């Protein structure tokens, strides 16, 4: 089967460089043109670059301005995007893509039938940092429906994952998209609604994982 | 560079509805025009290529038509898994570009949020910052406003919020807002309030606590 596996994602300081790769298998790599496409968090798809089947033609989006170089190695079944002089606005998930199957020597239809899995590139002066996990509970100063939660604060880069009670609690859970703070660090909340009566009998623990910083926290949330 | 546009920007629909959305190019792009679906948090998927051809593996409820500058994409009978953003994309020349997308959501009746306020934790207050959080739970439509107040003074510039993806079961949204204060500012003042306005509320709802 066509397989496109990306690597090289990570964090980069402004003005510095990062190289992405896409390893292809399951077809004749050198018979296909390839593209890079990116998507900033919460924004639209944005075309970045094209390389022809044999690498003789390369084209770039207007925002590239000579900073990125697409290349390929047809003997090793790899595609590359070398990105230089990166800026915060280049933060995105980057995808490689290829046309639908075709029988010709050069399959270059500008339709993206097969995509890589995507890899995140985050450009910031921030350094990799694990979150602090704080409880969200109602003021101590009974009766109705209560909300409780965890505030997963000041981490970099995305993403974090949150579960409740090791996945045993899923009903009424809302885990929100992170916001990017003025500090350059992310913060996210996760909440659950429960009857206020359960605050005395039940245990609520939020399980937070931030893989980039090797941070795993289990936080008991108590009234 | 060719400019691709899409209308509407967002569309509310019901399962079973016929959905028709449009795409326009700033010059004649013949039929060099494709359509993609992207479900929240997923990889995009080609549905229609060369204006009207059904992509391999894709079911018949999807179609596209048009040529030149004006194109249409249709779903004959919307299914729940079809709630997504749809993008058009030209390949008339280089540079290639996408349109900005049309986002679908599911219609439901108006629902006012339940509202909850959370003080900063004692854990957080051991350091120099205080975060106050307000939750707006299970509401529709997505538009809502939060106004933070500290000792009855309206806050500006020191909050951020986000909204969940529409719930797949009940078609509601939820919203979380965080007010960020220095510990000193938090300890200086007493009354913390979040005031919520929404179509489902006849007047604003305020939840508050006293530090």
């Amino acid at each position: 089967a066509v397989s496109l596996v990306e690597s090289g994602g990570g964090t980069v300081e402004p003005g510095s460089t990062l190289r992405l790769s896409c390893a292809a298998s399951g077809f004749t790599f050198g018979s296909y043109a390839f593209h890079w496409v990116r998507q900033a968090p919460g924004d639209g798809l944005e075309w970045v670059a094209f390389i022809s089947y044999n690498g003789s033609s390369k084209y770039y989006a207007s925002f590239v301005s000579g900073r990125f170089t697409i290349s390929r190695d047809n003997s090793s079944n790899t595609l590359s995007l070398q990105m230089n002089s990166l800026k915060a606005s280049d933060t995105a998930v980057y995808y490689c893509a290829r046309a639908p199957d075709c029988a010709d020597a050069d399959c270059h239809k500008g339709a993206f039938g097969y995509w890589g899995q995507g890899t995140l590139v985050t450009v910031s002066s921030a350094s990799t940092k694990g979150p602090s996990v704080f409880p969200l509970a109602p003021s101590s100063k009974s009766g109705g429906t209560a909300a409780l939660g965890c505030l997963v604060k000041d981490y970099f880069p995305e993403p974090v994952t949150v579960s409740w009670n090791s996945g045993a609690l899923t009903s009424g859970v809302h885990t929100f998209p992170a916001v990017l703070q003025s500090s350059g660090l992310y913060s996210l909340s996760s909440v659950v609604t429960v009857p206020s009566s359960s605050l005395g009998t039940q245990t609520y623990i939020c399980n937070v994982n931030h893989k980039p910083s090797n941070t795993k926290v289990d936080k008991k949330v108590e009234p | 560079d060719i400019e691709m546009t899409q209308s509407p920007s967002s569309l509310s629909a019901s399962t079973g509805d016929k959905v028709t959305i449009t795409c326009q190019a700033s010059q004649d792009i013949a039929k060099f025009l494709d359509w993609y679906q992207q479900r929240p948090g997923k990889t995009p998927k080609l549905l229609i290529y060369d204006a009207s051809n059904l992509a391999i593996g894709v079911p018949s409820r999807f179609t596209g038509s048009g040529s030149g500058t004006d194109f249409t994409f249709t779903i004959s009978s919307l299914q729940p898994e079809d709630i997504a953003v749809y993008y058009c994309q030209h390949y008339d020349d280089f540079p290639i570009s996408f349109g900005p997308g049309t986002k679908l959501e599911t219609k439901r009746t108006v629902a006012a949020p339940s509202v909850f306020i959370f003080p900063p934790s004692d854990e957080q207050l051991k350091s120099g910052t205080a975060s106050v959080v307000c939750l707006l739970n299970n509401f529709y439509p997505r538009e809502a406003k939060v106004q933070w107040k500290v000792d009855n003074a309206l806050q500006s510039g020191n909050s951020q919020e986000s909204v969940t993806e529409q719930d797949s079961k009940d078609s509601t949204y939820s919203l979380s807002s965080t007010l960020t204060l220095s510990k000193a500012d938090y300890e200086k003042h007493k009354v913390y309030a979040c005031e919520v306005t929404h179509q489902g509320l006849s007047s604003p709802v305020t939840k508050s606590f006293n530090r």
